[PDB]
DNA sequence: CTAATAGATTAGAGCCGTCA
């Protein structure tokens, strides 16, 4: 007989200074921590695309419902809970005709048409962000749906083009990294869901009960990426930094070859949080080796160190790097002797692979969602999926596998860990969700490492998140 | 009289008395403030006057650091200390506490003998405190709004998948041969002291004590397998691992204890399968793993990916906890030999014990299970 | 903060009351109670308060029939000891009985 | 630091540098939509910095 | 260097479900 602790639940901080579990039931009841006045926005694509986009504009502004309120909270409309203008009157609309998404979508060829999509999408923004005197907070592209089913990595139709990824999506958000522009891909059939349809005279993908879900997403996603804030996490301790690490192999440069990419997170003065990238992929030839030689660890802990004494003006007292392999002696040796002495580096391996699986005696539900078997004092189980009370329901289905924390280098109190990994997965901004399931220290750190390995190399690209997800 | 009155001290707190007055009203109530229903270029004392003493229920007041001593504010307080009087109500006058600055020995000396309401903690609490008042007091609600107001208003030993490995050969002194083998150098390793191997004690030129624990694990691997075979189970090969089912027929119905093994699923079968990993850490067990396969005539699999995965993802959809503990717990037993455990052949004599139960886990927590 | 503070009910008590009020002051004790003392033309309910709170070493209280009921002796009360519990004063209320019944 | 090299181009070079630096991270990296932007140069910047 | 036997790790892709 072994024995389970659990662990309490985060809280999160909205308006007015105000506390609760649930990102939607604070954004209804008190509305976001920062006060946009509006948000203008700018439309690319065909006049389908531009209908398509006002009707939802419009179908968001009256209060919305779910078929279930108690697991899905209501939609109470855009302006009710943001405090702010999102209407289809602040429209700036750049045409693109059909003929050319025809004409270019037949070389037959991945690389060359996906490059040639892609151009022919980002030139009108990149001239209508020069030579033009409007204000465009957030631009909105929607791509016919016949084009998304063929740019794809293994995608068949049933000149420095070769360099780049043949997705549509990864190249487009990379090849606009140099011009600082927000944006939002929608696809034709994610906002006129019901329009577009099967043998049966249904839809597709039916979201007839989960709508106002949809809504929450939608406009969550628009009023981040226009410079907003929605919430904050409400107790982060002092002098601690988080660091996150992932490798992405760098497919098709001349050899297989693999980078890294991080994040970093901390609470500065003024009871600020600072979720902000760390960017410049570190490389290293071999093929299959995920670690770093001495010279590009120290430049990594030199930077992450350097960014927190320039906006703090001490060094952490405490540096967590949470990953998802395990350290070696020869990089964590290169660790340390950039680091001071008055700092603590302790490294956390996160993985998701051990086999566990717990079941009730006598019911019908699954396990709680703060429970945690400790193995060992460098060693825990913890359940970041499971039954949550509030919402009456889990956040899976069948049974959820634990996550398996680790305490790979250092010295740390496991207890603290899992705590500390708990509350870093209430900061999912591309998602209006009671909570994820890993840490977004791991998740955002992959989203960036996946976009800067789709394109050639680029000098100093930026670090807000808001230009990547 | 059903109007809710509500004294603070203008400008100074006029944020809460606003969020409180749009809550009220939002909830059903009638609310009177001096910010949002005065009128522009009226008698304003006489108008005050005459709401308090003539439509009122209750007397709201916003208690502060600012809000104490002040002329309105105690002149509103005696007037409705008149009209309770007049009114044989004593729960007329409701102090809120929102300052976390006034301390309880200096209040009014109109308000000392009255419970105030908390709002420094946060105002969600003190706004269902005053709400059970309200409810308590009947104060009438004006419900002309449906499924709005009122959601308003409205807003242990667990079992695994582990099984615990009883005993041990006592020592450890190719592979199509009879009995688990593992070729080592010129030797040959097959069933020291294995107390002491799995202990981090072991150590020699010779080999590694984490090599020997590798090696252990090969040898209960392969032991399995070969067990597994003799046991007349069917097998699937995934990707990398395999995973063992029972045939159609080979279970009377198609049950064993209560539990169901085979099924149906429109022109398939389902049969669920299991397969099994052997580790050392954190301490010696067999972990299970759960699976389902489809037999088109349900004794032949069909040689497609595709329609496997989506018939494997139509059959768990309904499925929940109770059903896949009680299929891996049915299958154990099947599996079980002859009370508590099941022995895995080592050698001519020396066998390794698996218990046929999994490790039971206890917490302290738990949820009400609101159905 | 040297001032005795009577309590009692009205009308019912002022002969006793006033009888005690002027011996006390003719021995040297200053006094307070409405008559001889509350001024007309002023906030009283919020005088009754001031002086209570600020203005007072000791809380005479009248009892009888008529007293133990009154809303504002029981008011009066109830500030007198808020102010005891502050200023942890063992016998800051001292209750008069002249009543039988 | 940048207003005293008594040479015009160069400062002016340093002084335009330091302000769009600011201005071009601010709108590549962040999440607001500020739609002008207003640039309060003292007096001193535009004073020398004429040919 | 080449080619097999295993245990223990990692990163990619592609398909399906979300309610009653
Ligand atoms: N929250 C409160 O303090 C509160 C509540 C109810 C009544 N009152 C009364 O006390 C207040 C005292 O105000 P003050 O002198 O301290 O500050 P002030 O007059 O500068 O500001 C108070 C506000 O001024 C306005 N006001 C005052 N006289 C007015 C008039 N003749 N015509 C139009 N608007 C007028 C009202 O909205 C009042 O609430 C006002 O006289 C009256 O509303 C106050
Ligand atoms: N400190 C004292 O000696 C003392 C004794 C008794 C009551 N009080 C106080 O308590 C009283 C209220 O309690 P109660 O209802 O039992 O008193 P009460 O019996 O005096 O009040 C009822 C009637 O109201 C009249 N009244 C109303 N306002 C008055 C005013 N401003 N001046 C004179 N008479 C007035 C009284 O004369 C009486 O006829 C008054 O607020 C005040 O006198 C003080
Ligand atoms: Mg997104």
């Amino acid at each position: 007989m072994k024995e389970l602790i659990y662990i309490e639940e985060p809280k999160i901080l909205f308006a007015h200074g105000q506390k609760c579990t649930d990102a939607r039931d604070g954004l209804a009841l008190f509305g976001p921590l920062n006060n946009l006045y509006g948000i203008k926005s700018g439309v690319i694509g065909t006049k389908q695309g531009l209908k398509i986009f006002r009707d939802y504009l419009d179908h968001i502004q009256k209060p919305i419902y779910n078929s279930n309120s108690i697991t899905r909270p209501m939609f109470p409309g855009f302006e009710a809970v943001f405090d702010c203008k999102w209407e289809s009157t602040g429209i700036t609309f750049k045409e693109v005709t059909n003929e050319d998404i025809g004409k270019f979508l037949y070389n037959s060829s991945t690389h060359k048409r996906t490059y040639d999509l892609v151009s022919l999408f980002i030139d009108k923004i990149i001239s209508a962000n020069k030579n033009e005197d409007e204000n465009v907070d957030v631009w909105f592209v929607i791509v016919p749906d016949e084009i998304y089913k063929y740019c794809r990595p293994n995608s068949v139709l049933p000149a420095e083009t070769y360099n780049y990824d043949a997705q549509f999506h990864d190249q487009f958000k990379a090849r606009l990294l140099k011009h600082t522009i927000p944006t939002q891909i929608f696809r034709e059939s994610t906002l006129a869901w019901r329009d577009f349809k099967n043998a049966f005279g249904l839809p597709i993908r039916d979201f007839s009960k989960i709508e106002g879900h949809l809504a929450w997403t939608i406009s969550t996603a628009a009023f981040y990426k226009a410079g907003g804030k929605p919430w904050k996490l409400s107790d982060v301790r002092n002098g601690v930094c988080y660091l996150g690490l992932v490798y992405k192999k760098v497919e098709k440069s001349k050899n297989p070859r693999n980078a890294c990419c991080a994040a970093q997170m901390f609470l500065d003065n003024g009871d600020g949080t600072v979720f902000k990238g760390e960017v410049g992929p570190w490389y290293n030839p071999k093929n299959g080796q995920y670690h770093l030689e001495p010279k590009e660890a120290k430049a990594l802990l030199s930077q992450s160190l350097q960014s927190y004494k320039e906006q703090i003006g001490e060094y952490p007292k405490e540096v967590f790097i949470h990953a998802k392999t395990r350290f070696n002696h020869q990089e964590w040796d290169a660790f340390l002797e950039v680091t001071p002495k008055e700092t603590n580096l302790v490294g956390v391996t996160i993985s998701k692979t051990k086999p566990l699986k717990l079941y009730k005696t006598e019911g019908d539900y699954t396990i709680l969602r703060g429970n945690a078997y400790v193995v060992n004092e460098r060693s825990a189980f913890l359940w970041t999926v499971g039954y949550v009370p509030k919402i009456q329901t889990a956040l899976s289905m069948e049974v959820p596998n634990p996550l398996f924390i680790e305490i790979n280098k250092g010295e740390a109190d496991i207890k603290q860990v899992l705590k500390d990994i708990l509350s870093l997965t209430k900061l999912n901004y591309n998602a209006c969700i009671f909570a994820d399931g890993e840490p977004v220290t791991l998740r955002f750190a992959d989203k960036i490492g996946e976009i800067l390995t789709a394109s050639t190399d680029i000098k100093t690209p930026p670090l807000a998140f808001k230009y990547y997800i | 009289r059903n109007k809710i009155f509500i004294s603070h001290a203008t400008p100074d707190d006029n944020d809460f008395t606003r969020w409180l007055a749009l809550k009220l009203i939002g909830l059903g109530y009638e609310v009177w403030c001096d910010i949002l229903f005065l009128d522009k270029g009226v008698d304003f004392w006489s108008n005050i006057e005459k709401v308090i003493r003539e439509d009122t229920c209750k007397f709201l007041l916003v208690s502060s650091s600012y809000s104490n001593q002040r002329e309105g504010v105690l002149k509103e307080l005696a007037v409705a200390a008149k009209v309770k009087k007049q009114l044989k109500d004593d729960k007329f006058i409701i102090p809120l506490a929102i300052d976390e600055q006034l301390s309880y020995d200096d209040i009014n000396i109109d308000i000392v003998r009255l419970n105030a309401i908390d709002f420094k903690m946060s105002w969600a609490r003190g706004l269902k405190d005053i709400l059970e008042a309200f409810e308590k007091q009947k104060v009438p609600k004006e419900v002309a709004d449906a499924s709005k107001s009122n959601l308003l208003y409205q807003q242990e030993i667990y079992d695994s998948n582990w099984l615990s490995i009883l005993s041990f050969p006592e020592e450890l002194r190719v592979r199509e041969l009879t009995f688990p083998a593992v070729r080592y150098k010129n030797y040959l390793c097959t069933f020291i002291p294995t107390e002491e191997i799995l202990s981090g004690s072991y150590d020699s030129n010779f080999i590694r004590n984490a090599e020997c624990k590798r090696l252990i694990v090969q040898l209960l691997n392969k032991a399995f397998e070969l067990r597994m075979k003799d046991k007349e189970v069917q097998e699937y090969e995934m990707s990398n691992k395999t995973a063992y089912w029972l045939e159609k027929g080979k279970l009377e119905k198609d049950k064993f204890e209560k539990t169901m093994l085979v099924g149906k699923q429109k022109d398939k079968n389902w049969h669920f399968a299991i397969s099994g990993a052997s580790k050392l850490y954190p301490f010696p067990v067999l972990m299970i793993s759960s699976h389902i396969f489809f037999t088109a005539d349900g004794k032949k699999l069909i040689d497609s990916s595709s329609v496997q995965h989506s018939s494997r993802r139509r059959q768990g959809k309904n499925w929940w906890n109770n059903t896949w503990r009680t299929k891996l717990l049915a299958f154990i037993k099947y599996l079980s030999d002859d009370d508590t455990s099941f022995y895995l052949e080592m050698g001519s004599e020396e066998k390794v014990f698996v218990s046929n139960e999994p490790v039971k886990f206890k917490g302290n927590v738990s949820y009400n299970i609101p159905e």
